[PDB]
């Protein structure tokens, strides 16, 4: 029971591990934004780089209700918008020069456009390209590169048309919930998503990742000391049973012995009298 | 030993760890073969592509399998779903392969900075399909120029990977910067779950026959108490020789 107690103790170790990993990777990935932020506000200031556009959230506004419905749909709003490849590369390697971070990036001399004329949308499905209202046209098209087949669903009447219809798009309901078209199974949680347009925010103090950290730390320990005390138990298991048949053989030997002894005592004993009776026969003779 | 000294890299090799909650105990859990990350392996040269690798796969790295989509949806339905996870099943993934002639037209036009992602993997054979799902679309190139020229050309689309983690897509979509290489410890973790399956089924067996041995042993002690009565005769007849 020792051990299987610390099995249990360990699984929820396992479990605090990983969910103190999610709340790291959320931390880095914030972090990494922060200083992300940090390039967009420095690089495109001093003047030096040109055609820095920014990200793909400086643009157009979308509806503040559905920010929810964005955040859950797409990352790619944290996309870094550029135009020239060697402005690109030149940033990118100075950046990696001082470890600043790690994101993505788009150049628009390769972004491939296509038709951004709206489609018949049956069953009275909102498209979001359309309530997006960028600032220049001219990225627009490049919206209908990044928002590909963007709709809208609720009342659960995605497995009408969002599952199959005339043609499976990619739909986003009001909530959160996404049906992909590359068919693969999307496993659903209860993770956080919001706060990206505004037409969230569940940042911690680093002083509670750290104590995280320490709580992992002396959990760790204590269930390494556990394990060793279970090793312990185990080797002293081992030896009570090793010194149990050696034990046993060694007193069925003795006692076989110790019968032995009691035969040859007993066949012996018959020979003090027989050999004190033969020297009194003998001295009593004295006629020599 | 090994398995008690080897968990402090654990807690770097976290977030490929697999969970569920069995919902059916009817359904045969041979069906879930597991997460795509210690299905397969990599060989020594890919090393030198380690990072590289993390690209290849990306996210990717933490999909788990199913055989068919009926099940997947039940168990994923009635799973007690904790984190967003992505899911392959294997029935209805399409394979959509490459055609070879613009591979080799890309090998010639850059001679030695380039290379193939299906060659730099080892698998096993039943799930070669998936590896035409996942990893049968992406390249590597060394070299940053030869894979900006590659991206920049019209009939080769080339989903090149530049040693230093640079992604070129075909549409021009280029990543970058300091992220770290989380695959030669999650390759020394399996390699160590290998061997210590190796020793454990070696043990097993060894036990096995070991108890075979006791059963035999049993009959042996069953015929050696005579035996040790004989042995007992006999030191008395030795005892009685000189007595």
């Amino acid at each position: 029971s020792a051990h299987l107690k610390l099995k249990e103790m360990q699984k929820v170790l396992n479990a605090h591990r990983q969910r103190a990993m999610e709340a790291r990777s959320s931390l880095s990935k914030a972090q990494n934004k922060s200083k992300v932020l940090t390039a967009l506000s420095r690089l495109q200031k001093s003047g030096r780089i040109n055609g820095f556009h920014g990200r793909l959230g400086d643009l157009g506004v979308i509806d503040d209700s559905f920010d929810v419905a964005i955040s859950t749909a797409c990352p790619r709003l944290d996309d870094v918008v550029v135009d020239t490849v060697e402005c690109a590369q030149h940033c990118i390697d100075y950046l990696r020069k001082n470890k600043l971070g790690y994101a993505r990036f788009i150049l628009l001399d390769r972004l491939r456009q296509f038709n951004l004329q709206p489609i018949s949308t049956p069953e009275n499905v909102p498209r979001l390209f359309d309530l997006v209202k960028p600032k220049n046209p001219k990225f627009s098209n490049a919206f209908y590169s990044v928002l590909r087949d963007t709709l809208v669903a609720q009342n659960l009447k995605q497995a009408n048309n969002v599952a199959y219809g005339k043609k499976r798009f990619r739909v986003v309901t009001v909530d959160g919930k996404l049906i992909d078209i590359s068919g693969t199974m999307s496993g659903g949680g209860n993770h956080v998503a919001k706060g990206l347009m505004k037409l969230k925010v569940d940042d911690y103090t680093p002083e509670e990742v750290d104590k995280i950290e320490r709580e992992l730390s002396e959990r760790e320990n204590n269930f390494r000391v556990a394990s060793d005390t279970v090793h312990e138990m185990e080797e002293e298991l081992k030896k009570l049973r090793d010194h149990e048949p050696d034990l046993e053989s060694q007193i069925s030997k003795a006692e076989m012995e110790a019968d032995s002894l009691a035969s040859e005592l007993t066949l012996a004993e018959q020979q003090v009298k027989e050999a004190e009776m033969a020297y009194v026969k003998a001295v009593s003779d004295k006629a020599q | 030993q090994t398995c008690k000294n080897s968990e402090y890299l654990k807690r770097r090799v976290t977030n490929l760890e697999f969970n569920y909650t069995k919902p059916y105990p009817n359904f045969e859990a041979s069906f879930v073969h597991g997460v795509v990350g210690q299905l397969f392996q990599i060989d020594n040269d890919n090393i030198r592509y380690a990072t590289a690798l993390q690209t290849c796969a990306g996210g990717r790295l933490f999909n788990v399998v199913v055989q068919d989509s009926q099940t997947a949806t039940q168990l994923l339905e009635r799973g007690r779903l904790r984190k967003r996870v992505t899911i392959i099943p294997l029935d209805k993934i399409y394979t959509r392969p490459i055609s070879s002639q613009v591979l080799d037209l890309a090998k010639k036009i850059a001679p030695g900075k380039v290379e193939l992602a299906i060659n730099l993997i080892r698998f096993d054979e039943s799930i070669t399909k998936a590896m035409e799902f996942i990893f049968g679309n992406s390249l590597i190139c060394e070299d940053p120029e030869t894979a900006k020229k590659i991206t920049f050309h019209p009939k080769i689309r080339a989903r090149s990977i530049t040693l230093q983690g640079d992604v070129y897509d075909p549409e021009g979509t280029l990543s970058g910067g300091s992220r770290e290489s989380l695959l030669v410890d999650i390759q020394k973790y399996n390699q160590i779950q290998k061997q210590i399956e190796t020793i454990q089924a070696d043990l097993n067996h060894v036990t096995e026959e070991l108890q075979t041995q006791y059963a035999t042993s049993q009959k042996t002690k069953t015929i050696q108490s005579d035996l040790n009565l004989s042995l007992h005769k006999l030191d008395l007849a030795k005892r009685n020789l000189d007595a």
